[PDB]
């Protein structure tokens, strides 16, 4: 019934240029911290 | 109390599911081997942390 889409998805570095090293170090620091987090929550989930 | 808690390292207290590998086998060594005798004070803790070592090698290794 005549539905069409485009939908255009972009490599995500070129999102870190628009903005700074301090806030790029930040944000580095706590997806870090995320990744630890989520890796044992999901192992975690997973075997139980 | 004589048998502290494990998962302390730099005397911030945390879990043991809260440390790495590397922090867990230091804590091993910090507790297990003497610095004093430069021994291992009893055999088993020696096989323990050998064990262990074992395990991460199992563990993160791609092929045989």
């Amino acid at each position: 019934g005549q539905k069409g889409g485009q939908a255009i998805v972009v490599h995500p570095d070129y999102l870190y240029g628009a903005i700074t090293e301090d806030r790029y170090n930040e944000y580095v620091a706590k997806v870090s911290a995320r990744e630890k987090s989520a890796y044992k929550f999901f192992h975690n989930g997973m075997i139980y | 109390f004589q048998k502290p808690w494990f998962a302390t390292v730099n005397g911030q207290a945390r879990d043991l599911a809260t440390m790495t590998y590397e922090e867990v086998a230091k804590r091993l060594v910090e507790l297990m081997f003497i610095r004093s005798t430069n021994s291992w004070f009893d055999v088993t803790w020696r096989t323990f942390t050998g064990d262990f070592l074992r395990r991460v090698e199992e563990r993160f290794t791609k092929s045989k």
